[PDB]
């Protein structure tokens, strides 16, 4: 576990206040909408379980599922695109801080870079 | 017809559906203000506008 | 609130609700006997429910709407072909016994449910500990084969032994020509086929093995033809016993409590009857079973949970 | 009972021509079966196949064949006519291209 | 191109919100409409194929086989609405939620632009054919078919996995764009060969092999018409695509990595062809018939030759569309007589003319006439194989001979000589069974009239 | 047993996995698991009889062993270093007792052999709760100390985990049976990807725990322990009987049901540091799994076995107490493939 | 190390091997737990002791009172499986098979 420790590092935030410096995705996010699907088909699955009918036997209950499962969907996306981030970051910073680990080679053209040719026959 | 009450009444229970409305439209609710402020505090902090 | 362990953990219990006056009653007759009337007035006098006797469509009575259903979807099984063609091919006989078997356990489970959860008592007319009676007849005459006894043996060892014994047993004696006179006089075409020698194994049945075995654990009253009439007597013979041998007395609240978990949840009351063992009389093949499963779901209250169904006129059905 | 299940008799087959002599062989229900043979035709038939056939047909020449010719033409032309090689075996310049030093 | 996936799954709500007479009709109707749309694909750059987002892309290699899916859906739609009379509703929706969902996955394989993408999809195609096999056949042995069948595709495509996991995290990347641009040779160590093999088995069992064929005639014979028709029309091509996509890597290691296989795929075309010959069931010898072209299509993608490549693209979409129309013509026949023996039925030529003569025409185009597409895919084959090496026209002009003979085999047992005398519910063909055979026959012609449109990107 | 007393052994297992989880001292999570043993024993006998007896005496047995290994490692580490803090865990005997003193608490193979047999010998709900909440504080463990940890005998033991849980999950008839080999099977795979990145370990605890949550409450709905038992459920609840099938898919790891990522991730993860045999061998292994759980489908779903006379009687009557979590269980058990990405949020 | 350290831990391995063979009975297997423990016990107040660490002088006393706990458990099931069988080998516990 690479980020588990990790310098200024609150235990059990969720969410640190770093995080708020990121664009929050969008409510019509196509994730958040996949949410939402799945809220659907939770509901769906319940009416059909306690034998009722399927599509319209308790629209509350599915307006319940969709509506927590955006709710917690939201949120799980905040702290995916904030732990991508901090991933991004810390590796940028880390190969600004060692350049002699990473150096720039040279960049050569293919006219003068030799190929073997293999002849299909 | 039913011979036995069947405990789901002609009616619904109107305080459960009460109660699983207003949660609804609460997480709706909360959800469009935690976005506002989310996208306030993005614009502030990276001074955009 | 609908009972439960969180309704057990605060409040309610169930001995504070019994008043002496429980005494789960069991009436045992031979076939065409009085027990009948003699029941009703028990538990008229006495002031408990009376369960009439379990038959075919028993079942049926107890969900949806009390009408019958019809014998294809309910039961597969008729007493008057057992009674005219009680050595047929097609199995009627032991699926009959079985199906029978089945809706004595679920009046008992409905019984007992009713006396835990309000302590009204309850009378019924003949229980699961006496209905080995008429598989043994029909096993000595050879209706049946042993086979059938044994998956009958199964099921009762699995089922019987969660639920309690009547408080007393009374039992109603009456000789088999006079059984046989009355059977005459009755009236019904097919019940003056029943042979002299199944009523006398029935008879040596409820004598040789059920009494003896409940007068180990209850109070037995043997009565006669000519004293089962006059129901003051048996009243006032009942409520003046000595209540003390059986396991009764023997239960704690968290006794009451797994037994009233048990008897409500009819689908676990009814678990161990379809055990897994392919008997030819009660095994039914996969098309059958998916054309009857059909048919039965096609009925009009039957579709979906006994609250949502629009057909018989249930209404606001999208917001429960 | 001699047997091992209680079990329904095997039906026998149903024939569509018995109560439809023009049955078209899609329904039981006489006007449902004819309407799903006039989509089927329809769809089928009438709006994909000819249709369809026609729109490809005559699809814009994207392959760039057209062009092709016509670019073969004038550099043919224009070849042939000023004497030189009418087509050139080096695909790419030689200047633009460095070769090892030496091979020993 | 979310213009042709979006209406799939709203087919899917569509097929479920209907009554309960109106199903078929509308699942029909619409898929056919989505057919049509999907025809717009055709229209294909010679210099580099369509890039509609990050995810999808159409090649000229795409495009025929995503054609191909979207007309087979309503011809199988048509052909189940017979044996599936009986049933109830919820299963017949059932049913036609297992084709969409198939059809689905199948639009999605075909145009993933990532090479794990398609791999996932590639897989997916594994479940609702699993559940339609082992759910709506007919007889005991369907279970042992969709064990087979499952089996078989996973002990060999888990590798892949692995191979592809692997070759992300050397190269950096999977899309198809940046790995036929950054292609490097591969050397000739051992793990280059283990490399090799793991990224070729899995299409290699999937078209499928000779030595690895056992599971294509439970599978196609087990399966009800539908499950056949997708199976041998469309699902075996998965393999072919899969080994035209992932080639362009191997070199130059093929080059010696191919002679075991193109060893086994010659002389399993001449044994399943002979095998035909000596076959009493009729939907084996369609099987039988099915592996022989797939060996000649794996034959033309392991030479690896720009005529080769148009060969096997054109073979991949004429052998589709003839075996989806003998399985149907089979069928028809089955439900007349409920058995699958050959030598049951004789002589339907006097009792159903018109079928003689879909079945004339069928097995015309399934042994190679010109100027169908069946030839020329088989001619240009042959042509990029005797280029490679010309003793390979033996082998060829065998198969070619015994192609001929079993293929007129079949249409003379079945349809010339004299009746049965003891087989009296033959009725007169219906106007779906004719309406059937002829949606898949006319494309075929359609098709030979314009052979540009299914050659492939060499072309 | 009375409902306050089941309820606070419930909070007491549960209170010592939590210390466990919690604890930075050694002797505290000693102390939680051992919390844990005692609460966990009761609650296997809630219903008495004498295959629970048993089983409840072999569980103890073995876990009261692991529990001295256990101890007798953190003595060994505290004399080689007054350290008491779970860390490092530098002394490798110390660390081998701990390893396998965590790995026959776990179940892992060749201690696998108490696992079938104490899930055949309790309840179904007894049964879920061995098989999903007793796995998370060796996991936690484990976790904790995976640097430490000598990768030859995790590796070992994770790859026989894997095998063996495939070959006797190949043979039962029995349901628990089947789902304690699928458990030791699965615990191969977590416990294979543990000494690379203990993220991924956990997501194939979350999505273990998922499945096995839903699969054993569809068991409970349907109330079948055997074969025999579930293939009468299409005749009384055919949903129940689909909702299982496409479970039973996912728990095989095809795709493009949700189990496969886990097993996609793990393969993954393994390569990315040279590890090309292994996962290899573990997918051709899982093939087993998948063949048993297709077996169960085709017995349960998929054909239509014969059913009994009785059934008429069971058609007439709905089930009482309903699983509130049941439906949520099932959709993330299938349904939540598209959202692997969200996995970074783990660690 | 010292010899005590290692007489020590051979007693513990002792106790240990001696718990993993299942003569007949089964109060010689919970015998055989209490050794272990006590020999753990041992060994940790022998190294706590030589350290001088102060503070975790109370942790045997714990390791103790958990000794307790497991012994009074492995007494209630052997009390059931005798009340059950008439007798405490391990034989018979063999209802449940792999
Ligand atoms: C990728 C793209 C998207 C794809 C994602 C996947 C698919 C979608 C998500 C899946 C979850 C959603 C639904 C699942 C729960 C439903 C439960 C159910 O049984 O359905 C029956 C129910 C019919 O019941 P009913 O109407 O109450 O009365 C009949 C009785 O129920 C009488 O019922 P019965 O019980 O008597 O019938 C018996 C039957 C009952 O048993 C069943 O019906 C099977 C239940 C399905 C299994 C659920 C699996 C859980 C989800 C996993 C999906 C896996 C996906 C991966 C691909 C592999 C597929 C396996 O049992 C059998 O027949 C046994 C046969 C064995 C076959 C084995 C196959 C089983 C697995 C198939 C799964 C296929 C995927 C789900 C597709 C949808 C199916 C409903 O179907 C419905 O009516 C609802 C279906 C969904 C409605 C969608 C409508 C959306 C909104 C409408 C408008 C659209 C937009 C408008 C706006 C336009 C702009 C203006
Ligand atoms: C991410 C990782 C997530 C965690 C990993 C998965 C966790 C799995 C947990 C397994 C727990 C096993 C279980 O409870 O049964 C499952 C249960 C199936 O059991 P069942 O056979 O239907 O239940 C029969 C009764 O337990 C029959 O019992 P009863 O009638 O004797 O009991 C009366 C009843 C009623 O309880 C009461 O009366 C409350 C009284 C309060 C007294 C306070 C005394 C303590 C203070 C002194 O108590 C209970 O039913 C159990 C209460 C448990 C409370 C736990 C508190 C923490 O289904 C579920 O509970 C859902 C399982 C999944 C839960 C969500 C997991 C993800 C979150
Ligand atoms: C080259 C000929 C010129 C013809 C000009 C116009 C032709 C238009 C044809 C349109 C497409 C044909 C439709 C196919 C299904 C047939 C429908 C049907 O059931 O008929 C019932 C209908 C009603 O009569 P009925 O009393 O109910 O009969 C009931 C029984 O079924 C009794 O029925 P039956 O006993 O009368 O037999 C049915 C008949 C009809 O069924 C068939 O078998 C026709 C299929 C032909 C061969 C199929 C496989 C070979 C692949 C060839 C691919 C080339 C296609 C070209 C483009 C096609 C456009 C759709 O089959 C035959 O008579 C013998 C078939 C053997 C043909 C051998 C020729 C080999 C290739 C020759 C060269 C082809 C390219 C030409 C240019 C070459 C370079 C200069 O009868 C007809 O109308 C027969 C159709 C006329 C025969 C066509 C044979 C030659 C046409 C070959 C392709 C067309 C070339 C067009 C370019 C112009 C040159
Ligand atoms: C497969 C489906 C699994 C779903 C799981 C249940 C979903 C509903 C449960 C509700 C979620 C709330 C739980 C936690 C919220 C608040 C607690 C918070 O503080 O926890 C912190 C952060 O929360 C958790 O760490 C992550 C919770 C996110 C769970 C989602 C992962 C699911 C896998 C991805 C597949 C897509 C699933 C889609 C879900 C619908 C802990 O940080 P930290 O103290 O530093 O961790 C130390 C231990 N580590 C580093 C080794 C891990
Ligand atoms: C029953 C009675 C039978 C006998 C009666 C017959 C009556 C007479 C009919 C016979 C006609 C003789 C044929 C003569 C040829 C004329 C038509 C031909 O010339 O058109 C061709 C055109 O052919 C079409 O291109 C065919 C396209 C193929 C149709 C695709 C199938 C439809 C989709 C359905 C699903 C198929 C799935 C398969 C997946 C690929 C030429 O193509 P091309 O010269 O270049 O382009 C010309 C236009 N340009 C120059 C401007 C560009
Ligand atoms: C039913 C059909 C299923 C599918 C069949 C797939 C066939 C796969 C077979 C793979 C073909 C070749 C594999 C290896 C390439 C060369 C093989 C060998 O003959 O070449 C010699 C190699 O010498 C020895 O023969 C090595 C191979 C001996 C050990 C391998 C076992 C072969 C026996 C057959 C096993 C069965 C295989 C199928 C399993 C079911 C040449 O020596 P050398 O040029 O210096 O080394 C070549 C390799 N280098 C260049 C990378 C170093
Ligand atoms: C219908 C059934 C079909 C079954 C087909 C299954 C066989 C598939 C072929 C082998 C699959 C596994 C190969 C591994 C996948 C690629 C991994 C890779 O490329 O890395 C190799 C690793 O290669 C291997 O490890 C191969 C080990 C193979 C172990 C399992 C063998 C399985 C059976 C072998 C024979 C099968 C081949 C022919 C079978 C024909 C069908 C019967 C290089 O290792 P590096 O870490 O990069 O280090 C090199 C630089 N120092
Ligand atoms: N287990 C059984 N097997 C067969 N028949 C039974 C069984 N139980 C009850 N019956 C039938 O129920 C009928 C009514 O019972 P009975 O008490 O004799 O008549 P009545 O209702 O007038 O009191 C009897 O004819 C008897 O055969």
């Amino acid at each position: 576990t690479m980020m588990s420790g990790r310098p200024g590092r609150v235990p059990l935030q969720f969410l640190p206040n770093e995080a708020r410096s990121l664009p929050p995705p969008k409510l019509t996010d196509p994730r958040l909408v996949y949410m939402g699907f799945l809220g659907y088909c939770s509901g769906l699955i319940d009416n059909a379980i306690r034998r009722r009918p399927v599509v319209s036997a308790g629209l509350h209950r599915q307006l319940l599922y969709v509506t927590s499962f955006v709710f917690f969907g939201y949120y799980l996306l905040k702290r995916q695109d904030y732990m991508y981030a901090l991933r991004d970051h810390d590796m940028f910073a880390y190969v600004k801080s060692h350049p002699e680990d990473f150096p720039e080679k040279d960049k050569k053209t293919y006219g003068e870079i030799l190929e073997e040719f293999h002849p299909v026959r | 017809k039913f011979y036995i009450r069947e405990p789901p009444h002609g009616s619904p229970d109107w305080l459960k559906v009460g109660l699983t409305l207003g949660t609804s439209v609460f997480l709706w609710i909360y959800l469009i203000k935690q976005h506002k402020e989310d996208v306030l505090e993005y614009k502030r902090r990276n001074g955009l506008e | 609130l609908q009972y439960g362990p969180l309704a057990f953990v605060l409040g309610e219990r169930t001995t504070r609700k019994l008043t002496e006056t429980s005494k789960v009653i069991t009436v045992d007759g031979n076939i065409c006997s009085g027990k009948g009337r003699l029941a009703r007035e028990i538990a008229e006098k006495l002031g408990l429910r009376h369960f009439p006797e379990a038959g075919i469509h028993y079942a049926d009575s107890t969900t949806g709407d009390g009408k019958p259903l019809d014998v294809q979807l309910s039961g597969n099984c008729s007493l008057e072909k057992f009674y005219d063609d009680p050595k047929s091919n097609d199995g009627n006989s032991y699926r009959l016994q079985s199906w029978l078997y089945a809706s004595r356990l679920l009046q008992y489970a409905d019984a007992l449910e009713h006396l835990l959860s309000t302590g009204q008592g309850v009378v019924l007319e003949r229980s699961i500990y006496s209905d080995f009676v008429f598989l043994e007849a029909m096993y000595r005459q050879g209706f049946i084969r042993k086979q059938c006894v044994e998956h009958y043996n199964e099921v009762k060892k699995v089922t019987a032994c969660e639920y309690l014994p009547p408080h007393v047993v009374v039992y109603v004696d009456v000789p088999v020509p006079e059984i046989q006179s009355r059977i005459q006089k009755k009236g019904n075409p097919h019940e003056m086929k029943i042979t002299a020698a199944y009523l006398q194994d029935i008879e040596n049945a409820y004598k040789k093995t059920f009494l003896p075995e409940m007068s180990e654990k209850c109070e037995v009253l043997q009565y006669s033809a000519r004293e089962a009439e006059d129901a003051e007597k048996v009243v006032e013979d009942i409520e003046y016993l000595k209540c003390d041998k059986g396991p009764w007395p023997d239960q704690d609240d968290r006794t009451f409590h797994r037994l009233r978990m048990l008897v409500q949840n009819k689908l676990e009351v009814l678990n161990y009857t379809t055990i897994p063992v392919y008997l030819p009389e009660i095994t039914i093949g996969a098309h059958q079973s998916d054309r009857v499963f059909q048919k039965f779901t096609e009925l009009p209250g039957r579709k979906y949970s006994p609250g949502y169904n629009e057909d018989v006129g249930d209404k606001w059905i999208w917001l429960k | 009972p001699t047997i091992r299940l209680q079990e329904d008799p095997d039906p026998e087959d149903e024939n569509l021509y018995e109560k439809n002599p023009d049955s078209h062989g899609y329904d039981k229900d006489p006007i449902v079966d004819l309407w799903n043979m006039r989509v089927v035709f329809f769809f089928g038939f009438s709006i994909v196949l000819v249709l369809g056939s026609t729109f490809v047909a005559y699809l814009p020449d994207y392959r760039m064949q057209e062009w092709a010719r016509r670019e073969a033409e004038r550099l043919v032309k224009y070849r042939e006519a000023n004497g030189l090689p009418l087509m050139e075996s080096n695909c790419f310049d030689p200047n633009k291209i460095q070769l090892p030093e030496d091979e020993d | 191109m979310l213009k042709i996936i979006i209406p799939t799954t709203m087919l899917l709500p569509m097929t479920w919100m209907s009554k309960h007479n109106m199903i078929w009709i509308n699942a029909t109707v619409h898929s056919l409409l989505i057919s049509l749309i999907s025809l717009s694909l055709l229209n294909q750059l010679g210099e580099n194929s369509l890039n509609f987002s990050l995810t999808f892309f159409s090649d000229s290699l795409s495009a025929p086989l995503l054609v191909l899916t979207t007309w087979l859906l309503p011809l199988m739609l048509m052909a189940s609405q017979s044996h599936l009379s009986k049933e109830t509703t919820t299963r017949k929706k059932l049913y036609i939620t297992m084709l969409i969902l198939l059809q689905l996955f199948l639009i999605m394989t075909f145009t993933a632009t990532e090479l794990i993408l398609f791999y996932i999809l590639f897989e997916a195609t594994l479940v609702p054919t699993l559940i339609i096999i082992t759910r709506w056949g007919n007889q005991t042995e369907r279970l042992n078919a969709g064990l087979y069948f499952l089996f078989y595709t996973l002990a060999g495509s888990l590798p892949l996995l692995v191979a592809l996991v692997y070759i992300q995290n050397t190269t950096g990347s999977l899309n198809f764009l940046i790995i036929h641009y950054w292609s490097h040779p591969l050397s000739n160590s051992w793990s280059n060969i283990f490399m090799w093999l793991a990224c070729i088995m899995a299409f290699m069992v999937k078209m499928p092999l000779y030595g690895l064929h056992l599971w294509l005639p439970k599978a196609h014979v087990e399966a009800p018409i539908a499950g056949s028709m997708v199976l041998a029309a469309v699902l075996l091509k998965l393999g072919g695509y899969g080994m035209m996509r992932i080639t362009t890597i191997l070199n130059p290691l093929t080059n010696y990595m191919a002679y075991p296989f193109l060893m086994l795929s010659m002389w399993g075309m001449i044994m399943t062809s002979s095998i035909c010959l000596r076959q009493t069931d009729l939907k084996s010898l369609i099987a039988y018939s099915s592996v022989s072209h797939m060996a000649l299509v794996i034959v033309a993608i392991m030479i690896q030759t720009p005529w080769s490549f148009m060969g096997a693209t054109a073979l991949m979409i004429a052998h589709g569309l003839t075996s989806s129309m003998l399985f149907c013509l089979a069928n028809t026949n089955y439900e007349r007589v409920h058995s699958r023996t050959m030598i049951l039925a004789r002589g339907l030529q006097t009792l159903l003319p018109l079928m003689a003569t879909w079945w004339l025409v069928a097995s015309l185009t399934n042994l190679a006439l010109p100027p169908s597409i069946n030839l020329i895919g088989e001619l240009f084959i042959i042509t990029a194989s005797f280029s490679w090496s010309n003793i390979t026209i033996i082998l060829m002009g065998m198969n070619m001979m015994i192609t001929a003979l079993y293929s007129l085999y079949m249409l003379i047992t079945t349809q010339r000589g004299k009746y049965t005398h003891h087989i009296n519910n033959i009725k007169p063909s219906f106007t779906r069974e004719n309406a059937l055979m002829a949606l898949h026959i006319l494309p075929l012609l359609l098709l030979t009239l314009n052979p540009k449109m299914i050659l492939g990107p060499l072309y | 047993m009375n409902p306050i007393i089941y309820t606070t052994l419930i909070m007491t297992v549960m209170s010592g996995t939590m210390l466990v989880m919690i604890s930075s001292h050694w002797l505290l999570i000693w102390i939680g698991f051992e919390m844990n043993l005692l609460a966990m024993i009761p609650v296997l006998m809630k219903n008495f009889n004498p295959r629970a007896t048993e089983a409840a005496t072999k569980y103890f047995l073995t876990q009261a062993t692991a529990s001295m290994m256990l101890m007798m490692a953190i003595i060994i580490n505290l004399l080689y270093s007054g350290q008491w803090t779970i860390t490092k865990m530098f002394n490798p005997v110390a660390m081998t007792m701990m390893t396998m003193a965590l790995a026959m608490k776990l179940g892992l193979s060749p201690f696998h052999f108490w696992v079938p047999e104490v899930t055949q010998g309790i309840s179904l709900q007894a049964g879920l709760l061995l098989l999903t909440w007793q796995k998370l504080a060796p996991l936690s463990v484990l976790c904790q100390i995976s640097q430490s940890i000598n990768p030859n005998l995790m590796l070992t033991m994770a790859m026989l985990s894997i095998l063996i849980g495939g070959w006797g999950g190949l043979n039962q008839t029995q349901l628990r049976k089947i789902m304690a080999y699928s458990s030791i099977a699965h615990m191969g795979w977590m416990t294979a990807v543990l000494p690379y990145n203990t993220t991924m370990t956990i997501l194939n605890l979350l999505i273990y725990i998922t499945m096995t949550l839903a699969m054993f409450m569809l068991l409970i709905h349907s109330s079948a322990t055997t074969t025999l038992s579930l293939s009468h459920t299409w005749n009384k609840m055919p949903v129940i009987t689909s909702l299982m099938m496409v479970t039973l898919l996912s728990m095989g790891g095809l795709p493009p049901l949700s189990g496969f990522m886990p097993k996609w991730m793990i393969i993954q993860e393994m390569t990315k540091n040279e590890s090309i045999i292994m996962p290899t061998l573990m997918a051709m292994t899982a093939l087993l799994n998948l063949y048993f759980y297709m077996r169960l489908a085709y017995s349960s779903s998929l054909t239509m076995f014969p059913s009994t006379n009785n059934m008429k009687m069971k058609w007439q009557f709905e089930h009482t107490k309903q699983m509130k979590l049941l439906p949520t269980m099932i959709v993330l058990s299938t349904l939540v493939l598209p959202m692997t990405p969200a996995l970074s949020s783990l660690n | 190390m010292p010899l005590v350290y290692m007489n020590i831990i051979m007693a513990f391995a002792i106790a240990l091997a001696g718990l993993l063979m299942y003569r007949s009975h089964l109060m010689s297997s919970l015998l055989c737990l209490e050794g272990m423990m006590l020999s753990l016990f041992i060994m940790s107040t022998l190294i706590i002791l030589n350290t001088h660490f102060t503070l975790a002088n109370m942790m045997p006393i714990i390791l103790l009172v958990f000794a307790a706990c497991e012994a009074a458990l492995g007494l209630s099931l052997l009390v059931m499986v005798s009340n059950t069988y008439g007798t405490d080998y391990v034989q018979n516990l063999n209802l449940l098979q792999c």
